[PDB]
């Protein structure tokens, strides 16, 4: 099958940088489409960032443009998010999937921003 | 002495000359209309799946928790979540199978949005527009036939009544088959009108006024397409504009019924007395009646007899075989080619009728332009010119990216432009090259294929999802090849038009 799991939910205080790694196995980081979604306690699951297949591009939100960092790693079929100067808001779990649409869903990481 | 001898002795300019000819003409607008129809009936609207009403919409997020959003942040098309949220305290996607969700920004309710023809099973819309033209080849052959064997004025009038029910009924189809059914019924009457209007008008008509003829029949096929801008620009609905343009061929029956039948028709179907009446009538239409008084049933029999006394051996020659193919494969490929490019307006950014209207308009100055060609340098390099330029049009519009929009528009303009001069030169040069035993048969075998051709044009547009935009490489790719094979093959700036089989060799 397809594990998704990721690491790096902790408790950072706000303008900390922390990164957010999902372990992909089945298929390449260059090869499918690669997003990380977030969903905060009490809100819904919003799109944050994407990654396409061979490095087509690169989309963030509209709450997010020009606030975090989204980058892949196909050597060890990861992607890495790391972001700058967290939002007090920005506080939500998040969760990686395999595609813009697909079976396979991470099983989820939650972070804290407090203050 | 011959027929043309007794219709300048009726004239060739008189009244009925004239009022004949332009009633008979004046449904070819909305045959243009009809043709294209598929276009401004069958857009796919914004549309996402429609979330489950068990869930609230308004307390569980909103209208984004369950829609992923596309490559350019637009809700998905054929997809979605089967929870808002995946916490633990299975399958995730799913299918719209509650439904779509469409917008009434600009397009109130098309047929796709009638029917949910989106994703899987999508092609059907693209299979209602190739069944249509279908019903067009197939009526163009059996109701041609039929009319040879039978007449004109009741085969206009069967093709006048079955349009206008088809398209009536059309409009008012409950279940997509029934309107694929009436679709292919549609195109049955309507390819038989539309090819059996130029052999009328061209049978009642003298011998210097056939570039008449061709020259009208264009300016009513531009003209009629420019009508269908204005119509779509006026009413949205599907069915009321399917009904507006299906109407004008109901009222027109009325007054077809006091068409005149052919009376070089009559005069091939062995009878005269009919003929003799047919003249008599329209001497009286044409007011002059002691000229035609003298017109007796052996005046014409002393007249016409030296007129009076197919496929198989089109094929055998091996020269003739060969220039047929040639001639039948750039047919295929011309229609092919310029189906497939109006066809699609999708991927245009602009408005549908701004981008119809200019269409429109640049087919006058298109015609004018291979005119002036053809009568001053000639027809075949203007031919592979305009097929050079059309091709590169189509492949330079699909390789550009989508976003560029002005560009894209003009080109496509101007691609439609010059293909619509390559298909009169094409005319032009089938009419002007074959042998007089053949031409007519020749005619007719050009534009099967062209039907042809425009029949897989929807189907090879269907494969839209393999790749966005190798429909338009291969419409881009195939009209190349047509100019390359049409490069070779004999010139008539000798204006030899031959008569024998024996002298297609001895221009070459
Ligand atoms: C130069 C006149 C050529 N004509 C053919 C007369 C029968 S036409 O009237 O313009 C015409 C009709 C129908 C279609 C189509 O359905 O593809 C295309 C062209």
């Amino acid at each position: 099958q397809v594990q998704l799991v990721e690491s790096g939910g902790g408790l950072v205080q706000a303008g900390g940088s922390l990164r957010l790694s999902c372990a992909a196995s089945g298929f390449p980081v260059k090869t499918e489409w690669m997003e990380w979604y977030r969903q905060a306690p009490g809100k819904e699951r919003e799109w944050v960032a994407a990654i396409w297949s061979y490095g087509s591009g690169t989309r963030y939100a509209d709450s997010v443009k020009g606030r975090f960092t989204i980058s892949r790693d196909n050597a060890k079929n990861t992607v890495y998010l790391q972001m700058n100067s967290l939002k007090p808001e920005d506080t939500a779990v998040y969760y990686c999937l395999v595609r813009v649409g697909s079976w396979y869903h991470g099983q989820g990481t939650q972070v804290t921003v407090s203050a | 002495m011959a027929f043309n001898d007794l219709l300048k002795q009726v004239g060739g300019v008189g009244r009925f000359q004239l009022i004949q000819v332009t009633m008979v003409v004046a449904p070819l607008l909305l045959m243009a209309s009809h043709n294209t129809l598929q276009n401004f009936t069958a857009a796919i609207p914004p549309h996402h799946c429609r979330p489950p009403a068990n869930a609230n919409l308004s307390k569980d997020g909103g209208l984004e928790a369950w829609l992923p959003l596309d490559k350019q942040g637009q809700p998905e098309s054929c997809l979605r979540f089967t929870s808002p949220q995946w916490g633990p305290p299975t399958r995730v996607t799913e299918p719209c199978i509650d439904g779509w969700v469409y917008d009434n920004s600009t397009f109130p309710s098309t047929i796709v949005t009638e029917w949910n023809l989106v994703c899987s099973h999508r092609a059907f819309r693209q299979l209602a527009q190739s069944l249509y033209m279908v019903g067009v080849l197939l009526g163009a052959m059996v109701f041609g036939y039929l009319a040879d064997r039978l007449g004109r004025r009741k085969v206009l009038i069967l093709n006048y009544l079955q349009t206008a029910v088809s398209g009536t009924c059309a409009a008012y189809a409950p279940n997509y088959t029934v309107y694929c059914v009436f679709r292919l019924l549609s195109g049955m009457s309507l390819a038989s009108i539309a090819i059996n209007c130029m052999t009328l008008n061209v049978e009642w008509m003298p011998i210097h006024t056939r570039a008449y003829v061709g020259t009208l029949i264009g300016y009513v096929y531009s003209l009629g397409q420019f009508l269908l801008a204005g119509i779509a620009y006026a009413v949205p609905h599907w069915r009321h504009l399917q009904l507006v343009v299906s109407v004008p061929f109901f009222i027109a029956f009325i007054y077809s019924w006091f068409f005149i039948e052919s009376a070089r028709w009559y005069s091939s179907s062995g009878r005269l007395d009919l003929t003799l009446r047919a003249l008599q009538r329209v001497a009286r239409i044409n007011g002059k009646q002691e000229e035609g008084a003298k017109l007796s049933i052996e005046v014409l029999r002393t007249s016409l007899q030296k007129e009076l006394t197919s496929a198989m051996e089109l094929l055998r020659c091996p020269t003739l075989r060969h220039l047929f193919l040639c001639l039948s494969m750039l047919w295929f490929a011309t229609s092919f080619a310029y189906y497939g490019l109006v066809m699609d307006l999708q991927g245009f950014g602009v408005s549908m009728y701004l981008i119809q209207v200019i269409f429109g308009a640049v087919d006058l100055p298109a015609k004018f332009v291979c005119f002036l060609v053809i009568n001053s340098m000639g027809r075949r390099p203007a031919q592979m010119a305009s097929l050079l330029l059309a091709g590169i049009c189509i492949l330079v519009n699909g390789i550009i990216p989508k976003s560029h929009t002005i560009i894209r528009t003009s080109l496509a303009v101007l691609g439609k432009g010059c293909l619509a001069s390559s298909f009169n030169c094409i005319f032009l040069y089938t009419g002007e090259l074959y042998p007089t035993v053949i031409r007519q048969t020749g005619l007719g075998m050009g534009s099967t294929m062209a039907r042809v051709g425009s029949i897989v044009s929807p189907l090879v547009s269907m494969t839209a999802e393999f790749y966005p935009s190798m429909p338009l490489f291969i419409f881009g790719a195939v009209p190349v090849v047509a100019s390359a094979v049409t490069a070779l093959l004999p010139e008539t700036l000798g204006q030899p038009l031959p008569d024998t089989v024996q002298d297609l060799k001895s221009r070459s």
